[PDB]
């Protein structure tokens, strides 16, 4: 995966930095960073070899549901260029003025 | 180290064996 | 206000201003510090009122953990002090130990008595507490492991010595300021007056008393010398 | 209750409560305390949160559920049986009927070896940081706050920092306002009375509610005609 | 001496073991002695209990560097154990001298190896998170499975066997 | 009692006495002194534990359990008859009926020389400290603190150093909240009136549970259709 | 065993060290103390050669009961070098790119 | 503050400055520690109110298990008490012996004569007692044996005699200070003006009044010389 | 490059270090330059401090295959540091050079691994192992001390060192051990 | 326990040690 260890690491960070201002984080929220790093744990050992596509969906949906739910755990940002309504940058170009029998006609 | 009354059993019995 | 304006205006209505006077503006300091302190205590301890924020001041503390009594494996658990010795405070106003951001956190600062038999309540176990202890710190004691990790707090209080307080001021945003005399007083306007006639009361009488002037091996105050 | 129990948080009665330049030393920490200590002393059923949780009989002895405050019933699991409680002075101890039950401290006293007991009992709604979780009943915000403000005073008028006169006013205010309470927490909502209603008018009066787990307490009692 | 692979087959019929003496040169005399297998019913502290479950003595394989590396595939069920609800033990031993110039500590005999399933903890995991994904609440039992689970590593790589038993028979049988 | 008997260890007074600036030179040792006499003065038997254990008698005479400080029940081993108190006045001296049976120390006066007895006793729940455990009911808890500050201000007001007010204003607050505690441990639940019910309705009456344990005290007292 | 000794000696030691400290030291935790060197003295002495294996599971069992109930008495650390989950590191080998009738195979 | 500041506050009022004064500082110590009794006293003994941090000291003490009377069989039961004479405590503040760390541990320090019948109670059989015996030292009791094993312990008052407790302070991190001048007077700011002006009263009528300055074999006070 | 074995002797003598390179032929030429260990207090961001703990060049040695794999058995009292208190960082340079077609990444000629003794963890960790058997209550020791572990597991990881030393002052720079007896302890 | 043959080895060795 190489990104729940990253996502691990920034939560766990940021839940000493928190223990390093304040002296007390909620233990409801220290129980989903034990979640997410027990996942980052199983799933880049030697239990990963039971892991089949519908388990990965089931995961990942799982894991979805601690993604905003503290400030430790955040939404990740993947590198995506695509969106709900494309665009249209086809061009027009018509030939000799040629109606087809029914339609228009480009090149 | 620790030994049982069994340890003591197999010991004296392997003695026995070969003499 | 600053020290400065306070010492000098104590000064010059006893128109101290000659370097070659007994009464140097140190008596000055150590008179409005404690002068200070009890008006605050006359005026706010006999019944309950409203403490400005001005007779409030705030230090910057640095917590370390150490033993209960020394490292042993049943000597109890460990507690959080400040490095340095904290000042003790007036038991008139609000004490507050906060995480640096006053509208956030709850540190509770406790009496030390008290701080003995703390966080059995299932609902408590989560919270911090405060005490001076008699070594001079201020430790730190709570059911939640996660108290240990704490590294650095601030502490409002209307403080007994205004110069011990001063001197563990948090730093602004310009920086230290390295002169006492250069800090503001803790004290209300309204108090001022007061302070300043009492202070110039007590050195009136002084400033005008004889003095043991010759060098002859010999008292000579009996004779108004 | 006529009104719904909306739950808030805490900090809100500190909220109301620090308005007045007097209490403005309270603390989270004075919060919970006496929010429990209220919660206690009104002992409106309508606070606390119905659960239901089942657990196994090892010999005349079970694990109690740790939220555990007051339990409703318990009954067996496979026939659905109530238990009452123990009059026994001699359960458990052998020499040389109907069932029962008794709770001391995290453990409960049945008069069966080996069977599994559903016990519904009555907790504290939690909050997320594992805090009491109040309702924004005004009323009951009112009289929390006139508690914590009550007690307050009574320390400062014992250390004689609160005129006598202020001390009566608020302990007046604070009983009044318990009476408000009590009445607003307790007094049937229009559904409760149809089910008071249907268990007061009984040709044929119905005394076995208990061995169900009063379920048709409030069913209507309905006559064939002739 | 060391383990190469300990691991019980993803079909959960073969319990693997391929252990190997380790390189260093002053390992050349020693060689692998025997093979045996302890559940959490016969363990004891003190090596290897009586009446084991399987006993192995490598001569018997082979006809010297072959008898330095051993591997074996136990049909778990000629065992007649639960691989599913089984703890197994596995000793090792070396019938051979070190030389003389073997930095201290190093010369030991005899070593061990705890074996478990982990398709039910997977299966737990899975439910567990199904309970997740319905209103994104952490249920309280996944978070007591994690931390028992942490608890019998502890146990294990400190040696704390007895309480390991303990917390796996209280937790993860019944 | 609706709730439960939740134990907690007793500096959880002391939580709550220091608060008071006035109540800071208070500790252990006193609290343990107050909360005795507070349990002993209350005398609520859902405070204390439960516990049932046997012992021979020699002749008329048997060795008392060391933490007993109330019985229960008598009972003989073998038939399980319960014992009554004994109103004779020379029991076991001869000259020259129904067992009963008398307690004064760690000696027990049987009518009975050589036999088996079955004693169910009320005892203290004991913290790891071999120190009392007090409940955690916040009325409980107030009501305690009430006791230790009337004691402690009562104290002071013969010493000269508190405002007679203040210790009427203690003495009336403590004085409501220990009705208040009495009434909460004692009324019952709705599990202890089923058992109320069934002893209270009765077509025949029931008046021999004292040979049992009063195991049959509550149980349903059910007629045949005819 | 040679470690019982250790653990009753660590154990009265610092009962002794919180008697100097403090003043008191539970009961409940003396008889925990009591067991424990009564027990090693069982074990030590001429009462060692009734024990069978069954024996030996059962008092091991029995003192493990007393490990983390108080700070005297600690959980023994034994040199292990195993865990829940071991490293695979075999390697793989084909010969020249080769399978046997059904499979692949190595050296 | 300390002893300096006070000392020195009290003299510059009073200009007692040259060495051939005829009150030297010794007088001021000894006034101020009376003093600071005489208004403690006077200000917490009508009714009870919060006592500062500032009045108390912890002095720590080293134990020694002593015999009741002598080393005789039927003597009764052996005491622990305080290798050195310990200060007497005022009864205004909040005493406590504590076993070094004052989160911790139960030592009760109660007065001579209830201590003679303490724990009869079974369940106050395991309470450590403290009083200070007309011998002047600090004898301690209980009914379970390991209270004798005890070593060190601090106890934390407002004792009455602020130099003895104060040489008898506890060793401070960075060590002991040897001189009084420079250790901490114990006395709440709030009373720290009314104290100077309690002694500089008291001192100023002697400073001018005359002496027997003739060395004729005469009594020379009744002609003001 | 890659780590066989590295590790500390669970008696607190040896710093156990096993290096070989890639058995892929790719990485036939390359070969190790020398072994360079550094603690938390002579830790630099890039390459090895300029005054590192201990150096040891391969090539002083026997010069193929004995040059591609080392082994070291340093024992510490040597190296003048604590087995328990200190965090070493093993350093591998290798001479050569990878031949082409190997997918870039692999040719690195440098690797780092750290090394920390785990014992005085656990034993920090068996104080508060019990509060997993006591429910009705959060086990809050165990999870500080297994977050605080795995604080420095991730943070190495990901190659953050620098905060890795930053949450090694924090909680484990206090550590304590018992020093091995220089006399060895005799038995096999 | 599991007695290897050099361990009996050693035992009766150092039983005919006082031979």
């Amino acid at each position: 995966m190489d990104k729940m260890l990253e996502i691990s690491e920034e939560a766990i960070t940021r839940y000493f930095t928190t223990l390093s201002q304040f002296g007390y984080k909620k233990y409801s929220d220290v129980d989903k960073i034990i979640v997410l790093f027990f996942m980052e744990e199983m799933l880049a050992g030697e239990m990963s070899y039971y892991v089949t596509q519908d388990d990965y969906r089931n995961i990942v949906n799982a894991l979805y549901c601690l993604a905003g739910s503290t400030c430790m755990i955040d939404f990740p940002m993947f590198e995506s260029y695509d969106t709900l309504v494309h665009s249209n940058n086809r061009t027009f170009v018509p030939r000799i003025t040629e109606d087809s029998i029914l339609r228009s006609t480009e090149d | 180290m620790f030994f049982t009354q069994e340890d003591y059993r197999k010991i004296e019995k392997w003695l026995l064996a070969n003499s | 206000m600053t020290y400065n304006e306070l010492i000098y205006m104590v000064l010059d209505e006893l128109k101290l201003s000659s370097d070659d006077s007994y009464y140097t503006p140190d008596h000055v300091i150590f008179l409005l510090v404690k002068y200070r302190s009890f008006l605050l205590k006359q005026r706010y301890s006999d019944i309950k009122k409203q403490i400005p924020d001005s007779d409030y001041q705030s230090i910057c503390l640095d917590l370390i953990e150490v033993p209960a009594i020394s490292g042993e494996p049943c000597e109890g658990s460990s507690y959080l002090r400040s490095k340095n010795k904290v000042p003790t405070t007036m038991m008139i106003g609000n004490p507050r130990v906060y995480p640096m951001d006053f509208y956030q956190g709850e540190i509770t600062y406790i009496s030390r008595d008290r701080m003995r038999y703390v966080g059995y309540n299932k609902f408590l176990r989560n919270i911090i507490y405060c005490s001076k202890a008699p070594d001079g710190y201020l430790y730190f004691k709570s059911w939640n492991p996660q108290f240990l990790h704490l590294e650095k707090v601030s502490f409002n209080a209307i403080f007994e010595d205004a110069k011990e307080a001063s001197e563990m001021a948090c730093p602004e945003e310009n920086g230290t300021i390295c002169k006492l005399e250069d800090k503001e007083f803790p004290i209300e306007d309204a108090l001022v007056p007061p302070l300043i006639e009492l202070v110039v009361k007590e050195l009136r009488g002084p400033e005008y008393s004889p003095k043991d002037e010759d060098n002859n091996a010999k008292d000579d105050l009996p004779d108004a010398r | 209750m006529v009104n719904n129990i909306n739950w808030v948080k805490l900090p809100v009665i500190l909220d109301r409560l620090l308005r007045h330049p007097l209490l403005t030393d309270l603390n989270l920490e004075t919060a919970i305390q006496y929010t429990l200590d209220f919660i206690s002393a009104m002992g409106l059923p309508n606070v606390y949160v119905d659960k239901i949780e089942t657990i196994d009989i090892k010999e005349y002895r079970g694990e109690l559920p740790c939220d555990l405050i007051s339990i409703n019933q318990v009954r067996l699991h496979k026939n659905g049986i109530a238990l009452r409680a123990m009059t026994d002075n001699f359960n458990a101890y052998p020499t040389h009927g109907e069932p029962s039950f008794k709770t001391q401290g995290r453990v409960i006293f049945t008069s069966i070896k080996h069977e599994k007991v559903d016990i519904s009992y009555k907790a504290i709604m939690l909050d997320d940081e594992g805090l009491p979780l109040i309702p924004d009943n005004p009323i009951f915000l009112k009289t929390l706050e006139l508690y914590i403000k009550k007690e307050w005073f009574t320390i400062l008028f014992d250390m004689g920092k609160i005129s006598p006169a202020v001390l009566n006013n608020t302990q007046q205010e604070y009983a009044f306002k318990a009476g408000q309470c009590n009445n607003e927490f307790v007094i049937p909502s229009v559904s409760e009375m149809e089910a008071i209603t249907n268990m007061w008018n009984q040709l044929i009066p119905r005394v076995t509610e208990f061995r169900r787990g009063f379920k048709n307490l409030g069913d209507k009692e309905y006559i064939r005609v002739h | 001496m060391h383990f190469n692979e300990l691991r019980i087959s993803q079909d959960n019929r073969f319990l693997i073991i391929d252990v190997s003496v380790d390189n260093q040169d002053y390992f050349e005399d020693v060689l692998l002695d025997s093979i045996v297998i302890d559940t959490q019913d016969t363990f004891v502290m003190n090596g290897p209990s009586d009446n084991p479950l399987y006993i192995y003595n490598v001569e018997d394989a082979y006809d010297t560097q072959q008898m330095k590396n051993v591997r074996l595939e136990l049909n778990i069920q000629d065992l007649k154990v639960s691989p599913c609800s089984t703890m197994f033990f596995v000793y090792v031993k070396s019938k051979g001298t070190p030389s003389t110039d073997t930095p201290c500590g190093f010369d030991k005999d005899q070593i061990l190896g705890t074996v478990i399933n982990l398709q039910p903890i997977y299966k737990q995991t899975l439910k567990y998170l199904k309970e997740v994904e319905c209103d994104c609440n952490i249920p309280k039992g996944f978070i007591d499975m994690i931390l028992k689970l942490k608890a019998i590593e502890l146990c294990v790589r400190t040696g704390n066997y007895p309480q390991a038993i303990k917390y796996w028979n209280k937790f993860f049988i019944k």
